[PDB]
RNA sequence: UUCAUCUAGACAGCCGGACGGUGGCCAUGGAAGUCGGAAUCCGCUAAGGAGUGUGUAACAACUCACCGGCCGAAUGAACUA
């Protein structure tokens, strides 16, 4: 009924777990099995993948979003093709992202972002995508962003 | 009351809206027993004693109940602080409708306070605070006026924490307050206590001030500004000097001026206050010391007896109004039949509704009269009435008895009251029962009464300990006194383990130790030793019989040529249940074993036996090819897999999940060689091969275990669990309240003390609650005498009496 | 490390005979967030630089052979300051860098510099939320459902230090009663220095 | 003895900051720097570890690496006997 505002992590497309937002939501009231599948209704496209989650809550009504945060965009840019969840431990995924996605994933953080150029916060994600373990460009993270530093990788700075 | 009249008692009775039902709950040593003594006092194991109050129109109009007169009956119930004893409090709640609280101001709200109060609010009981020991903070603590004033407020907000989380959303406002009368203060030792509405009283004898106002200024911020006559709201500074709270000045002042005088010998200041209060003296008070003058004015200037009784006749409910809001929570039938409507109206003409809750024993072992509490209608002594058992359902042929009652009894202290009859909306036990009731129920007189709720208790019996006689021959002895024990203490739970040993279970280990106790000197008579109950493991494959396993008959002439298989524990859940029942029909049975849990169908069909007993989780194969005489050993062959199967080879245990192909089969031709005597043995010896080439294991019982516990304690939970080779499940919270629940498996074997273990980790905040979930197989080899699986066969052996090797494979096998 | 510490020389130099103004701003008690907030505010119009207030002035002190007049700029750079360098509409810059404040929240050890207080109002917290009200031994009920407290409590005293009980039950209830922003001692501009207002 | 830091302010001490992407990849019932395996990135930077410890069920909240404010001339470490 308020300005509330919630930030959970949860695989896509999947309604949350019991732990993980009933205790929080509902001492205001709001049902968690209605909340439950609107994060899944945000999800759709972030299926399989943990995501953070806005939840702007007002008059028993949970406005679900998916917050771009840099892991989640740029495994959800290679899509993923499904992840087995019995595969093995240490669950890998790299793939072969471009140069177009990442530019377009930090255009998404640019607003919260603290960069100057685009081009900081292009090689921001990239050092977010080396975590993720991803390869760019049939390249390391890394020396992309060496390479945007000695002007081989420009980025448009618009 | 010292006799006053059998039937006055029961003319008493007969008014249900001047009757008050509670119950009195605390802390282990908060002084429950002290202060139900001293309501006693001026009246001349749970039994329950009634209490006589009169009272003056002025306060019996200030009462929120439909109420007729200016006398008072009051039903008390003693009910037991320690949380191994939370079976027999939920027991009075269930039979009560009041809830005096009573709290130490030193130690404040405590454990079983928080957990008491749980009950209450759970079972829809308005509580009532008394905060006592009072004395104790005056002497041992000094707290001068204003830190005593402070640990009230602490005390009350602490309690209101509880009652907030917990209190149903039905009423709402059932927070408890010193303002509204709801908290009493005082020391029952000393046998004096108060409420601020009883001094508001006191003070308009003489100021002439209004009793209603009064409230809200006596407590809180509130301030009455001497030399100025102001009742001001806050500090204000004061112009300096800021001044004390109405609470300190008017309520505790003149307590402390007493006690500071009386305690330091002021002979000259004593009767200057006395005379000042209006206080009565004996012929030999006069002349009194420190300690006792103090004991002997306190119970006189402000009587615990009196303050109390008022106390609950005001704000404690009656009958007719919270069996309104809560006959929909103890019947479990709908809300539109005339048997829970006349729960509501409490009206003694309707149907009878009787609950019994406990068997009070006779001085007499087998008489245990019932103990209950009449809900609907009213009972006579030689009425025909419809016993109910916990499982009765009115559809269907169940528990019910036909039987009439002998006597119906008032219980008091210690002693039994015959009446005629009884209305309803009271306290009665009957005579005549406990060969008609095992534990509770409840006594009926319609056709459609269904009985009501179980009476749910938070706690379970989770500590087990096996119990024999030393004697051999005492053994019916100790029979006979486990099962007098089962019926008398109802949270006892006695029964037989799997290994043939008989099984005490208890709350905790003091209330088991208790029942123990009962045992050997009161119950049974008989000395009997106690230990640690003998887990009963399985057997079970990991592998495919690496190579077939081969026995001869003692003749020669027959070969029995198998392997085992590790059969899904899906399928294996699934015979137990009764999915895959062996009196199916094969080819349909076959069916579903196949389409439906992925096994062969033509294996599915060839099924010769269940073991063991016939219908266990265990399979027998027939893999044969085309074979001359396999029907007419058929018989010989399922009779040596049930003995297979029930004395396994590694320490004699039952398997489970295992399955045996037999390959091959090689038989003589003439009956007379191939008859029981040599097919069931050479089967045994074969099967017991086949399994020890398939990497034999054992399994364990595994507990599924749920606890409740608040946030603060749900370390010792995981802390516990870790070190018991607990596996957590899952977790979840409770809407609104703190409470964590904790599924987790906690296996049998590392299961002893563990409730003991956990009650210190988590503070006795825990409650764990047990039941038998499924087997897990262990990793470790159980013939590795050195293993962790191995060393449960080696001592299960030697406890058995076999050797402590395990004859191995080369045995029960014939090289060929 | 004279490598390094000889290139703040070279940038601290560009800046200074680059930018006409410098905004010489005490930078006390602010955090890191903060100035991350203030010179995204400043991109673009102005570029931060902070540094070691004896490594400025011996850069200051030998730049002096170039550029005399920033001698100056010296006797001012004492204290926890920074050089924030525009060639922009100063008022503005001065707006932004002064309006950046943000409340700190309470922290347990600071000296508070007035009255902390707890006035009576809905907190909003749910009930196990009172032991931090008891600690404090501040009076509460619950009312609908929520903590409220009764009656005025100074929870801090001014002069004394918030406790760890204090800080707690503030942070709890967002009452910080001290904000920090980066505050301006000297503003120079057209070789002269001169105070903000 | 050797290697380092130091008037471009060293060590100690007191006080301020110790961030953003980001809840980095994961499995884990839960793990958000701090049960763990692998990876030790980038931005803002005077500076901040995909975190040295306390702590949590996990968050939270403290703390230290790192940089600053004060002071002002020396100091630290590992070795040798
Ligand atoms: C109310 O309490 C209930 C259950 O809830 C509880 O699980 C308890 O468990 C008892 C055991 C039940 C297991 C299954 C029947 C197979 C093996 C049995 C056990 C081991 O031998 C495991 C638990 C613990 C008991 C051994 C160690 C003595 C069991 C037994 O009765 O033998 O049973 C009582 C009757
Ligand atoms: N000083 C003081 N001691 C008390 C009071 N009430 C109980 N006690 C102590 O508690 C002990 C037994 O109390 P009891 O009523 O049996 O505790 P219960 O288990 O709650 O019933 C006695 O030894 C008393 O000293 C009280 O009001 N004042
Ligand atoms: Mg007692
Ligand atoms: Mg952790």
């Amino acid at each position: 009924n308020e300005v509330k505002y919630l930030y959970l992590r949860a695989v896509g497309g999947e309604v949350g777990a019991s732990a993980a937002l009933a205790p929080k939501i509902g001492p205001l009231g709001l049902s968690p099995k209605k909340v439950g599948e609107d994060i899944a209704k945000a999800t759709k496209e972030f299926k399989g993948i943990k995501v953070t989650v806005q939840l702007k809550i007002q008059n028993r009504q949970a406005a679900a979003s998916v917050v771009p945060s840099a892991s989640s965009l740029v495994i959800t840019a290679l899509k993923e093709p499904p992840r087995d969840r019995k595969k093995d431990k240490n669950v890998k995924h790299s793939g072969n992202i471009q140069l177009d996605e990442i530019i377009e994933i930090a255009r998404q953080m640019r607003d919260k972002s603290f960069g100057r150029t685009l081009a900081s916060v292009t090689k921001e994600i990239l050092g977010t995508a080396q975590s993720v373990g991803c390869r760019v460009d049939f390249k390391n993270p890394h020396d992309i962003i060496e390479g945007i530093n000695a002007g081989e990788i420009e980025i448009p700075e618009n | 009351m010292v006799a006053f009249t059998v039937d006055q008692m029961r003319s008493l009775m007969d008014k249900v809206t001047n009757v008050r039902n509670m119950s009195v709950i605390a802390h282990v040593d908060h002084g429950k027993s002290t202060l139900t003594d001293s309501l006693v006092q001026r009246a001349g194991k749970s039994t329950a004693i009634s209490l006589y109050s009169e009272m003056s129109d002025e306060d019996v109009k200030e009462i929120k109940q439909k109420t007729d007169g200016n006398s008072f009956l009051i039903n008390l119930i003693d009910s037991p602080g320690h949380v191994d004893f939370s079976s027999e409090v939920t027991a009075a709640l269930r039979v009560t409708d009041g809830a005096l609280v009573v709290v130490d101001t030193i130690e404040g709200v405590c454990v079983q306070t928080e957990t008491v109060l749980r009950q209450a609010l759970g079972e829809r009981i308005k509580p009532v605070v008394v905060i006592n020991k009072v004395d104790r903070a005056l002497l041992e603590l000094q707290v001068s006026k204003e830190d005593l004033y402070q640990t009230f407020a602490r005390t009350v907000e602490s309690v209101n924490v509880i009652v907030s989380t917990y209190a149903d959303e039905v009423l709402g406002d059932v927070q408890v307050y010193p303002a509204r009368g709801t908290v009493a203060f005082g020391s029952g030792l000393h046998g004096w206590a108060f409420t601020i509405r009883q001094f508001a009283t006191r003070y308009a004898k003489k100021f002439g001030v209004d009793k209603a106002k009064m409230m809200d200024r006596l407590w809180g911020d509130s301030f009455f500004n001497p030399k100025t006559k102001k009742w001001t709201n806050k500090d204000t500074d004061a112009e300096g000097k800021p001044l004390e709270r109405a609470f300190n000045m008017f309520i505790l002042d003149p307590i402390f001026r007493l006690f500071t005088a009386i305690m330091n010998f002021k002979k000259d200041e004593i009767p200057v206050l006395l005379e000042k209060l209006e206080i009565v003296l004996k012929g030999d008070e006069k002349d009194l010391e420190g300690k006792a003058l103090l004991k002997v004015v306190m119970r006189k200037f402000l009587p615990a007896a009196d303050a109390l009784l008022e106390m609950i006749v005001l704000h404690l409910p009656s009958p007719v109004t919270a069996q309104a809001y809560r006959a929909e929570q103890l019947y479990e039938g709908p809300a539109d039949d005339a048997n829970c409507i006349a729960i509501k109206n409490c009206d003694p003409k309707a149907d009878l509704m009787l609950y019994v809750s406990k068997m009070v024993p006779t001085s007499d072992k087998g008489r245990f009269y019932a103990f209950g509490r009449v809900f609907a209608g009213t009972v006579k002594s030689g009425q025909k009435v419809r016993i109910q058992g916990p499982n009765y359902v009115p559809g269907k042929k169940d528990d019910l008895f036909i039987k009439a009652i002998q006597r119906v009894v008032l219980m008091m202290g210690r002693f039994v009251e015959p009446i005629d009859d009884c209305p309803a909306g009271n306290i009665i036990g009957l005579v005549g029962i406990d060969q008609f009731l095992l534990k509770t129920g409840t006594l009926t007189t319609s056709e459609t009464a269904h009985n009501m709720k179980v009476m749910k208790f938070s706690v379970s019996p989770v500590v087990q300990v096996a119990v024999e006689v030393k004697n051999a021959n005492d053994l019916p002895k100790l029979v006979e006194g486990l099962k007098r024990l089962s019926k008398s203490d109802p949270c006892v739970l006695t029964y037989m383990s799997e290994s043939g040993e008989h099984i005490v279970a208890g709350t905790g280990e003091l209330h088991l130790e208790i029942c123990l106790q009962d045992l050997e000197h009161d119950h049974a008579g008989v000395p009997l030793k106690i230990s640690p109950p003998v887990v009963a493991y399985r057997e079970t494959v990991e592998s495919e019989s690496s190579q077939t396993a081969l026995s001869k008959s003692p003749n020669k002439h027959n070969r029995i040529y198998l392997k085992a298989e590790p059969i899904d524990e899906e399928v294996s859940l699934a015979i137990e249940n009764g999915i895959i029942n062996p009196r199916d029909d094969f080819k349909a049975r076959a069916r579903i074993m196949a389409d439906d849990y992925g096994w062969d169908v033509t294996d599915a069909r060839k099924i010769w036996c269940f073991g063991p007993d016939g219908n266990g989780p265990n399979l027998v194969i027939d893999q044969t090819k085309a074979v001359q005489y396999l029907h007419e050993i058929k018989d010989s062959v399922v009779a040596a897999f049930q003995w297979a199967t029930k004395e396994g080879p590694i320490f004699g245990e039952e398997m489970r999940s295992v399955r045996v192909n037999i390959l091959d089969v090689t038989l003589h031709a003439d009956a007379i060689h191939r008859g029981g005597g040599q097919i069931i043995p050479t089967m045994r010896r074969a099967t017991y091969a086949g399994f020890l080439l398939a990497d034999p294991k054992i399994q364990e019982p595994v507990f599924l275990v749920e606890i409740q516990c608040p946030e603060q304690a749900v370390g010792g939970i995981y802390s516990v669990l870790n070190k018991k080779r607990g596996q957590v499940v899952s977790e979840e919270q409770r809407p609104g309240t703190p409470l964590f629940t904790v599924k987790a498996y906690l296996p049998v074997n590392e299961s002893f003390g563990f409730t003991g273990e956990l009650r210190q980790a988590t503070g006795g905040q825990a409650f764990p609650q047990m039941v038998f979930d499924h087997w897990s197989t262990l990793g470790s080899d159980p013939l590795d005498p050195t293993s962790k699986a191995g060393e449960i066969v080696l001592a299960a052996r030697k406890r058995h009496g076999m050797k402590e090797e395990v004859p191995g494979w080369q045995e029960y096998y014939d090289k060929l | 490390i004279r490598e390094k510490k000889a290139e703040y020389f070279a940038k601290l130099r560009e800046y200074l005979e680059e930018y006409k103004s410098l905004f010489v701003v005490g930078v006390d008690n602010v955090s890191s967030q903060q100035m991350h907030e203030v010179r995204k505010e400043l991109r673009g119009r102005a570029v931060v630089l902070m540094g070691k207030n004896t490594m400025v002035r011996r850069a200051i002190r030998g730049f002096l052979s170039d550029l005399p007049d920033f001698e100056k700029l010296l006797p001012f750079v004492k204290g926890n300051v920074g050089f924030v360098f525009t060639n922009e509409p100063l008022t503005e810059i001065k707006n932004v860098i002064v309006s950046n404040r943000v409340a700190a929240p309470a922290r347990a050890g600071a000296v508070a510099p007035e009255d902390i207080w707890v006035r009576a109002v809905n907190t909003g917290m749910e009930p196990g939320k009172t032991s931090f009200f008891q600690a404090l031994g501040v009076p509460t009920k619950i009312a609908r459902g929520t903590i409220e407290i009764v009656s005025d409590v100074k929870v801090v005293d001014a002069g004394n230090k918030v406790g760890q009980s204090e800080a707690s039950l503030l942070n709890l209830l967002n009452i910080s009663p001290f904000t920090f922003g980066l505050t301006v001692v000297q503003v120079y501009d057209n070789g002269q220095v001169f105070p903000s207002s």
